[PDB]
RNA sequence: UAUCCUUUGUUGCCAGCGGUCCGGCCGGGAACUCAAAGGAGACUGCCAGUGAUAACUGGAGGAAGGUGGGGAUGACGUCAAGUCAUCAUGGCCCUUACGACCAGGGCUACACACGUGCUACAAUGGCGACUACAAAGAGAAGCGACCUCGCGAGAGCAAGCGGACCUCAUAAAGUGCGUCGUAGUCCGGAUUGGAGUCUGCAACUCGACUCCAUGAAGUCGGAAUCGCUAGUAAUCGUGGAUCAGAAU
């Protein structure tokens, strides 16, 4: 067995890798049932599809807070950092496509004097 | 089908993917049953009657604007045909949402409506100006 | 262009006894001669009795009349309204 | 009233001397008053921002 | 269908049906369905011939209608017959003002109107 | 087996008495589990800058309570009468 | 605000074992989350094309790249821009008064005309029920658990904390389920009538909320016009600064 914590915005999801069938149980329902109807849902089992593994591996995860697309991409990091514990040697390919990493855009409220606390009140051509 | 899987997003009035394909899928079904052929053909087909060739473009070149036709990408097409068909649906009568999407893929396959009155415009202000034609760009 | 901010003028003596009369519930129709003072809700559904310059007259305090001066409802001349008086 | 402001009375009623309340001194509320001063809280106020009350401070933030 | 002061609740579910009449609403609803037991999700076409008869008598006993109608009048007349301003508020007729309204005062109003 | 827990507000002051307190205890007690630093519970306040205008300016205060372990263990006779004796630190809140 | 690492942890978690009123709750241990500090990382270096070069374009590697995403910050100088009621200051101008105290009457007048705004008309939007996560702050007469009356506000009553141990709090959304698909139909909730609590010395004009009833305009609305590009738009709810107290 191997585990894979998960970061991404407010939401984390421990993944634990067991050589199984293929099935995961996201906080005890199937993967298709918790992510039901949603074209992200795939994203998560990204990972395990450049090493090739699903069919040789079973999943457990275990997420908590945020939006399904944060857990969506919780789930994914935490698979894939557990992948690593099974063979180190996976890094050199997993790594490769930017899996082994979280992501910030962490919403931030609308800062004032601007519009999106980002994008600043552009000025009418001068 | 990566296409409906992209109609599922317009059609998907409001996102709503949860009940928005469950119009989708109600609407092949109640078409089957309508019309003697399969759902999935029968969509693919509403899709392509509705798609341009060539549009034209304004250009004041030096003197004053110039209509000039130019050929259009396999990329926008898609996405005009996909938007063009659920404003058309959602132009009916019938009190069934599900049923305005099925009667709109089979009238859009017998072609006529206001989607065809632009298609024809289009076309008709090409040709007319088949001059600029050695500017194909 | 009236005025009280914070500052509203209350005879301190038509004050403290309309707040004794608080003790449970309310007390019969009392009677105050400085008319100076002003309605407010401790002194709501009681009867203070103002003095017109001859004598006391029931004034039946209301939410309504909340705001305005015991004076206001305490007519001092008094016209017999030469007619059939109706309304 | 001047009669319920009866506390003026050294000698209380027919109740022990603990009978005697407080009342305020410029107003006369009993209310809410502060033995320290004697004055109620609304004449404490008054009197502070006048600053007829030495060694008081309005707190600040 | 016919049940108080002539209404004519049509093509409605049971429940709203009478949140129509000036009497009773909402939660007067649930309770006067619930005491005669009627569904709530039946329209007014599909109610029997004995639902509505145990609808009308149960809720016959309620106050509506003119009758009500005319103690707001006699409330509003009994305080205006009276020397109170709130009477007076009511008929506005009164002087709004500081000088007379009674005479002299078309600056303002204009024109005589009729009486 | 005596835990001394020693809180204040200026971090130096604490660095003093706590390094004070092991020192002393050094010698006739044990070495102690060693002094932490454990974790600090801050209060901040953001007021604007200046008084007028410049709404973007709020700069950030800050009033720290820094704690401390230190914990002194097989502790003998010694070990406290050099404890109840010497006291320096005033702005330091001892807990034994 | 992210990638990672080092230091620390009464925040966290059977990740791992044991007990469990199965609530981390406890034993226990710091991996994980999180908190704090320091440090590591893109520089166009590498590959192809173009060019005198810079550099541009494409591509690989890479967590992110050509200022990765953002704040505070606004020059020589402009408009003689705004403010001498924030303050400082040159000149000028008043001392029974253009000084001071107090009571009362307002700032919430119209036959019309204008500018700037708010309310107006569902079904990712919303509603009904159920249920799972955050951070930063505030509280003495104040925050107000809980109980009782009300489809209520908030009362009557009343515990606790003085507060990383009590309360404001429910986080909203999400998640699971159902309703509906354009019929003025419990959809939408305006307006209005009645009853009524309260903050406040007061709330007719200026209130918040809601019991009771009524329940329109709408089925995406004339001439025009505004914000926005990825977790962003639109939309929903919450907190705080100012503050005795009315903060759309």
């Amino acid at each position: 067995q191997y585990y894979g914590t998960g970061r991404r915005k407010s939401s984390a999801a421990r993944v634990f890798i067991k050589p199984g069938n293929g099935k995961i149980v996201i906080n005890q329902r199937s993967l298709e049932q918790y992510f039901g109807r949603e074209t992200a849902r795939m994203v998560v089992r990204q990972p395990l599809e450049l090493v090739d593994m699903v069919e040789k591996l079973d999943l457990y995860i275990t997420v908590k807070g945020g939006g399904i697309s944060g857990q969506a991409g919780a789930i994914r990091h935490g698979i894939t950092r557990a992948l690593m514990e099974y063979d180190e040697s996976l890094r050199s390919e997993l790594r490769k496509a930017g899996f082994v990493t979280r992501d910030a855009r962490q919403v931030e409220r609308k800062k004032v004097g601007l519009r999106k606390a980002r994008r600043r009140p552009q000025f009418s051509k001068r | 089908s990566e296409l409906l899987a992209k109609f599922v997003n317009i059609l998907m009035v409001d996102g709503k993917k949860s009940t928005a394909e469950s119009i989708v899928y109600s609407a092949l079904e109640t078409l089957a049953q309508r019309s003697g052929k399969s759902e999935l053909e029968a969509f693919e087909v509403a899709l392509e009657n509705v798609r341009p060739t060539v549009e034209v473009k304004s250009r004041r070149v030096g003197g004053s604007t110039y209509q000039v036709p130019v050929e259009v990408r396999p990329v926008r097409r898609n996405a005009l045909a996909m938007r063009w068909i659920v404003e058309a649906a959602r132009k009916r009568g019938d009190k069934s949402m599900a049923l305005r999407l099925a009667n709109e893929l089979s009238d859009a396959a017998e072609n006529k409506g206001t989607a065809v009155k632009k298609r024809e415009d289009v076309h008709r202000m090409a040709e007319a100006n088949k001059a600029f034609a050695h500017y194909r760009w | 262009p009236r005025s009280l901010k914070k500052g509203p003028f209350i005879d301190l003596h038509l004050l403290k006894k309309v707040e004794k009369a608080v003790e449970s519930g309310d007390k019969k129709p009392l009677r105050t001669w400085s008319r100076r003072s002003t309605i407010f809700p401790n002194m709501i559904g009681l009867t203070i009795a103002v003095h017109n310059g001859r004598q006391h007259v029931p004034v039946f305090v209301t939410d309504e009349m909340v705001g305005h001066k015991l004076g206001e409802f305490a007519p001092t001349r008094t016209y017999r309204g030469h007619a059939a008086d109706k309304k | 009233r001047w009669n319920a402001v009866l506390k003026l009375q050294t000698l209380p009623r027919d109740s022990s001397p603990s009978r005697q309340r407080n009342r305020c001194r410029q107003t006369g509320r009993p209310h809410g008053f502060l033995r320290k001063f004697g004055l109620s809280r609304i004449k404490v106020r008054e009197a502070a921002m006048r600053g007829e009350i030495p060694g008081l401070k309005k707190a600040s933030w | 269908a016919r049940i108080a002061g002539i209404n004519i609740p049509d093509h409605k579910h049971a429940v709203i049906a009478l949140t129509s009449i000036y009497g009773v609403g909402k939660t007067r609803s649930k309770a006067i369905l619930a005491a005669a037991g009627i569904a709530e999700d039946v329209k007014i076409s599909e109610l029997s011939e004995g639902q509505i008869d145990t609808l009308r008598d149960e809720v016959a006993k309620f106050v509506v209608e003119g009758d009500l109608r005319r103690e707001i009048s006699m409330s509003i007349k009994r305080l205006m017959d009276l020397g109170c301003y709130r009477g007076l508020r009511h008929r506005r007729g009164l002087p709004v003002r500081g000088q007379r309204t009674k005479t002299n005062a078309r600056t303002r109003k204009g024109p005589r109107k009729p009486i | 087996r005596i835990r001394i827990r020693l809180k204040a507000f200026d971090h130096r002051l604490i660095d003093q008495a706590t390094a004070e307190i092991v020192e002393t205890a050094k010698r006739t007690g044990a070495q102690v589990r060693g002094p932490i630093p454990l974790p600090t519970r801050k209060e901040r306040f953001t007021v604007l800058i200046s008084p007028h205008v410049n709404k973007d300016a709020r700069d950030q205060y800050e009033i720290r309570t820094h704690l401390r372990l230190v914990d002194i263990v097989e502790p003998t006779e010694k070990t406290v009468d050099a404890l109840m004796r010497l006291d320096l630190a005033a702005g330091v809140d001892v807990q034994i």
